[PDB]
RNA sequence: AUAAGGGAAGUCGGCAAAAUAGAUCCGUAACUUCGGGAAAAGGAUUGGCUCUAAGGGUUGGGCACGUUGCGGCGUGCGGUUAACAACCAACUUAGAACUGGUACGGACAGGGGGAAUCUGACUGUCUAAUUAAAACAUAGCAUU
RNA sequence: UACCUGGUUGAUUCUGCCAGUAGUCAUAUGCUUGUCUCAAAGAUUAAGCCAUGCAUGUCUAAGUAUAAGCAAUUAUACAGCGAAACUGCGAAUGGCUCAUUAAAUCAGUUAUCGUUUAUUUGAUAGUUACAUGGAUAACCGUGGUAAUUCUAGAGCUAAUACAUGCUGAAAAUCCCGACUUCGGAAGGGAUGUAUUUAUUAGAUUAAAAACCAAUGCCCUUCGGGGCUUUCUGGUGAUUCAUAAUAACUUCUCGAAUCGCACGGCCUUGCGCCGGCGAUGGUUCAUUCAAAUUUCUGCCCUAUCAACUUUCGACGGCUGGGUAUUGGCCAGCCGUGGUGACAACGGGUAACGGAGGGUUAGGGCUCGACCCCGGAGAAGGAGCCUGAGAAACGGCUACUACA
RNA sequence: ACUGGCUGGGCUGGGCCUUUCCUUCUGGAGAACCGCAUGCCGGUGUGUCGGGGAACCAGGACUUUUACUCUGAACAAAUUAGAUCGCUUAAAGAAGGCCUAUGCUUGAAUACAUUAGCAUGGAAUAAUAGAAUAGGACG
């Protein structure tokens, strides 16, 4: 089948090499698996030495970790928006490592409300459709929460705007074809400015 | 070549086994175990070729099936079991104990030891580090791993092994003034005192030794095996590894022969 | 070396596992711990150049601030080509001995090595290189020191 | 204008008809006056639709005084935006996916080719109304 | 044993080749042939074609026994020896051959901080239970086809085959907090290991202060004198070893297995406890290794002087794939790499080396062949099982034979 | 063959002074030369005595760079050279030997390769580098 040896190549002087031996059991290759966004579907493959790998054909959710805060929550992926290597990867909504995606921001906002007693990204006050208040069953919690809010600090405006829409930018940092999982982190800071300028221009 | 080998050709076996080039085409092919294949002492070679207790291959395994012979206090039942340096071989029915140690010519020799000395060993340490759960451990030259060692013990040292409970009881640092025995190279079997050591960054440091007769020699660090500071802990064989020249051997040979007869 | 910009590519260039967006600010002397530039020492009496520690370039093949370890032979030669990007060609000369005629003859070989942006290399200079893992089809050595010009 | 199977067996003779044909990318011999032969010979691709990338123009640039109905000049200087920002404008080229009764220079337009012999070097000219040729002319060469 | 003689001329001294002389683990052939010790042998021309037979199987006290099996007669669950069949392991080692191959194989010397590893050896894993559920072979019985180590449908029964499954402990660490006197707290959840991602620690190795913010405290005459301080391994070199936190997974492992001995406690219940082996099992170490990899070294030829990038040729970057590195492959961007110190191409009656033959010294020539490395099973390609094969005494297809 | 001697003459090597001699810091253990008192017949154990560190070991920094030669390390068995032992001799083989033993004892050495790579001593011969627009050395 597919081979990844260097015998068929051409030497650095330009000379053409001669036939040496038939293809070997090692040095083989395998058909690439193009992950897509959809209902979960994974195949098992028996690799060298009796181990196993996990082919991911369709995925829709995975772990994503918030850097500054330090929380990791499972959420779903909406779509692929940028890819530094090839544009056709973006159009197909096929996801690999170092692919910029958009994820649901619901689980991360909820944790912020419980940890800090302040609201994050709420411009629905004009509509006030879903305004609701729950009685706080203590008063030391404000002492605990106000200490956290005054100490750690506040979110920068760039990340706050995304929370209003409910969509967040992330980068896949796993290899779905190998491990069968799509994992990443929320990108922020100067790295956010690089992609936002490149994304719409 | 499509897998691992399982045959050993005679004329390709290690030289220090002293095997005749005739009478067969193959060699014992020592099985995998604690000692390297190049420098090991298969049990069949020891029992049949040196002690001459067993006449041939067929009767060599007859002895082993009766669990008569054991090494390091545990019975072994395969004829091609790789024994090596410092190993203790005990045969209770005949009533003697053996220790495998090099002579001055770089080969294994028979060496009687007393029963009181046949209940401990010593081996060079290979690595020290932290294992699973943070428990420190070390591994010796014969693939013995022991947890919770003395923090003062470092690599290249030697440790005395109980051989009944497998616990370290005292150790020797690796430094100048120690008494050492060589295990590899052309100076194999010599005994000397470490004079000084020179190290080269990038590997392959060398150490300079000195014999009892003021002779001098050098070897790589991987072939030096500390066996004591003074008055070596183990009992050395006859000749004590002094490496007489060819001139003295024939002088001593005739002097001993004519004196006796 | 001369590099116009550090971020001039499709992706974002950064050292792996060096976290850069922390709410609390802590000042530490350690290179990689606090969030500032990371670098190491190769050893074998090789000193880290000043340009490496205080520079802003990003390179994953440089022996300094990189993911390559140097082990094996150390060789010397003279550079003959500097017309690629972060790669040079050195020339090594020796003498082969012909036993029958009891005298020698000249021979030479050509070698390819990776040069880091820390150094500035021109044609006709002597360099010292060290072995590393395969970085390309024909690159297995890395530049370590540039000898002074006459 | 079209024809099953055969494909010049017709005839003084392939006379008449058929076949080839646009553009883009590959490939190309003997011979030679080294300019040619050459479009040699011989192969592949071509619609519709939804997208991606490249090739341009114009106007804006910091202080310190003086004139003047937020500024145009007088200047005194400094700096080279690790080239940014707004607005404006036609066409030409390359690449990818999906789609069909595998069709797409869809009509029109549009070279058959190869191996040799005889003869005039070539472009050019003539028997208006039966002969356009190997005939005439030509540069070059020689004589009076 | 550092050696020479015949032949051009009427005769002479030379250059010069032809011929003679000796060896060969170097093959053939002619004539002849009594004994002892040793024993090469279808390599050369055809890696041309092959009738018949053989060359790979395997059971211990210890995985499964209702043989209309044998043998005894202590075993009313089984119990001695034990065909058949299921299950486990091996069949990838040996043995044969030299077609291809000219920096390729190979030799000596390095590297793996760039990977996989059955087996052997040494350590090591507290989260209905007095025992869970359906199938199948041998066997009985009924058949098909000229034909093969072809197989059908019907009826019984096993597992170390296949598939499920049980906090027996506390402490500590980290979140939520029922409830106030505002200074800590009822009780509630998670917390082994493997898998995947993000974050934190992993110290230095000469010393004396003086300030801002404010708290475990000791002594104490209440004016306070004040404040000594606990760990941290390794390499020439790392983001190493190892540990902690937030989460994740068609998701693992942590024993429903087997044989010998016949023992000890008292609340005497067909109760509790207890020894040595076999076979398995997660991670680290070791062993037999395997795959890649650094430096230098090969015969003749210029009537072979420029070569490499159509459709990767040299390098940069982001990924894909692989046990892992890598232009090994996919996209985007630069214009390089080798050569008179002989590249590139053609010849080889060419597998490489240890080494054989012949000798003053220096050399010339041969090496298919018992040892080591590589490749192949008529010619090409593809793949299953497995720790390990691109296997041919394994399978699928085309070509050529039969 | 043993032993001593020659103001024995030679050969190989190590120390000092001649303008030259030999880098440097930290630590280890500790001598020689010194005096202190305590004891025998002008020398000596004296002791957690001190002025004191010859040499040695471990660690850090500095030193123009190659070729060449010396000594080491690492590297295969068989083969070549070669030591030992009367297979009845020999080509071979790795065996055997001793009184008599219900036992004892030994051998299976050593050299060579040789190009490349890794260390060490030497500093002749052949190349190479340094202060001249001082961009030089030292405190
Ligand atoms: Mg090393
Ligand atoms: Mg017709
Ligand atoms: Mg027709
Ligand atoms: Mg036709
Ligand atoms: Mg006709
Ligand atoms: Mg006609
Ligand atoms: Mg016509
Ligand atoms: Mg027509
Ligand atoms: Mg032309
Ligand atoms: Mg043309
Ligand atoms: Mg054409
Ligand atoms: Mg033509
Ligand atoms: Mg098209
Ligand atoms: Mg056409
Ligand atoms: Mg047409
Ligand atoms: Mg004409
Ligand atoms: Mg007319
Ligand atoms: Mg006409
Ligand atoms: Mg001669
Ligand atoms: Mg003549
Ligand atoms: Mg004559
Ligand atoms: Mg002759
Ligand atoms: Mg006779
Ligand atoms: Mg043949
Ligand atoms: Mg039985
Ligand atoms: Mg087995
Ligand atoms: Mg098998
Ligand atoms: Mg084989
Ligand atoms: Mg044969
Ligand atoms: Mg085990
Ligand atoms: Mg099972
Ligand atoms: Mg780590
Ligand atoms: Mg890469
Ligand atoms: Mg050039
Ligand atoms: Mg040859
Ligand atoms: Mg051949
Ligand atoms: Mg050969
Ligand atoms: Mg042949
Ligand atoms: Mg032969
Ligand atoms: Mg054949
Ligand atoms: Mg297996
Ligand atoms: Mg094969
Ligand atoms: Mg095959
Ligand atoms: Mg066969
Ligand atoms: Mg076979
Ligand atoms: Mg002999
Ligand atoms: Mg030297």
């Amino acid at each position: 089948g597919i081979s990844r040896d260097s015998r068929h190549k051409r030497s650095h002087t330009g000379a053409k090499r001669a036939f040496y031996r038939k293809k070997r059991a090692f040095e083989l290759g395998r058909q690439p698996a193009n992950t897509r966004i959809g209902p979960k579907r994974i195949h098992i493959v028996r690799t060298r030495g009796g181990n196993h790998k996990y082919r991911a054909l369709r995925l829709d959710s995975g772990n994503f970790a918030w850097g500054s805060e330090g929380c990791t929550r499972k959420t779903r992926i909406i779509g692929v928006v940028y890819h530094p290597s090839n544009n056709e990867l973006v159009r197909t909504n096929t996801l690999t490592k170092s692919a910029v995606v958009q994820i649901d921001a619901a689980p991360f906002r909820q944790w912020y409300e419980a940890h800090y007693g302040q609201p994050l990204g709420r411009r629905r006050q004009q509509k006030q459709g879903q305004v609701v208040e729950e009685v706080k069953k203590s008063k030391s919690v404000e002492k605990k929460q106000a200490a956290r809010f005054a100490a750690h600090g506040k979110v920068d405006p760039a990340l706050e705007k995304q929370f209003e829409a409910g969509r967040l930018y992330a980068i896949i940092s796993s290899r779905p074809g190998q491990s069968g999982r799509a994992d990443g982190y929320i990108l922020e800071g100067e790295e956010l400015a690089f992609y936002q300028r490149k994304l719409h221009k | 070549a499509r897998g691992p080998k399982k045959h050993q050709k005679r004329l390709s076996a290690p030289s220090h086994w002293l095997l005749d080039k005739l009478s067969g085409a193959y060699a014992p092919r020592p099985s995998t175990g604690p000692h390297k294949l190049r420098d090991c002492m298969p049990l069949i070679v020891f029992v049949r070729n040196r002690l001459k207790y067993a006449l041939n291959y067929r009767e060599t395994k007859a002895i082993m099936m009766q669990r008569l012979v054991k090494v390091d206090g545990k019975v072994r039942t395969d004829i091609t079991y790789p024994a090596g340096f410092m190993d203790v071989i005990t045969i209770e029915k005949t009533g003697e104990n053996f220790r495998l140690i090099y002579d001055t010519k770089g080969r294994f020799t028979v060496h009687r030891i007393t029963d009181e000395e046949a209940k401990y060993k010593l081996g060079k340490v290979k690595r020290v580090q932290l294992g699973r759960g943070g428990v420190p451990f070390l591994v010796t030259h014969d693939a013995r791993t022991i947890r919770y060692p003395d923090p003062l013990i470092k690599v290249n040292d030697t440790v005395k092994i109980d051989l009944e409970t497998g616990k370290i009881t005292d150790f020797i640092k690796f430094d100048t003034g120690a008494l050492a025995m060589i295990t590899g190279g052309r100076n194999m079997g010599r005994v000397g005192v470490i004079t000084h050591r020179e190290r080269h960054d990038g590997g392959f440091g060398i150490v300079h030794l000195k014999d009892a007769l003021d002779n001098t020699f050098a070897t790589r660090e991987s072939n030096v095996f500390v066996i004591g500071s003074e008055k070596p802990w183990i009992s050395l064989p006859k000749g004590k590894g002094v490496k007489l020249t060819i001139a003295e051997e024939r002088d001593q040979r005739r002097a001993r022969a004519l004196a006796a007869a | 070396a001369t590099e116009l910009t550090v971020q001039s590519e499709r992706a974002f260039l950064k050292q792996p596992h060096i976290f850069l967006n922390s709410k609390v600010k802590v000042k530490s002397t350690r290179p990689g711990k606090g969030g500032r530039r990371w670098y190491k020492d190769v050893g074998l009496g090789f000193k880290t150049p000043k340009t490496a520690i205080e520079g802003h370039y990003i390179d994953k093949k440089c022996p300094f601030t990189g993911m390559v370890s140097i082990r094996g032979r150390i060789l010397t030669g003279r550079v003959v080509s500097t017309k690629m990007h972060r790669t040079i060609i050195i020339r090594r000369e020796y003498l082969h001995y012909i036993p029958k005629y009891n005298r020698y003859e000249k021979r030479h070989k050509n070698l390819a090595a990776h040069v880091s942006p820390a150094f500035r290399v021109e044609e006709g200079d002597m360099v010292v290189v060290g072995q590393c893992r395969p970085l390309s089809k024909t690159v297995r050595f890395n530049v370590l020191r540039v000898l002074p010009r006459t």
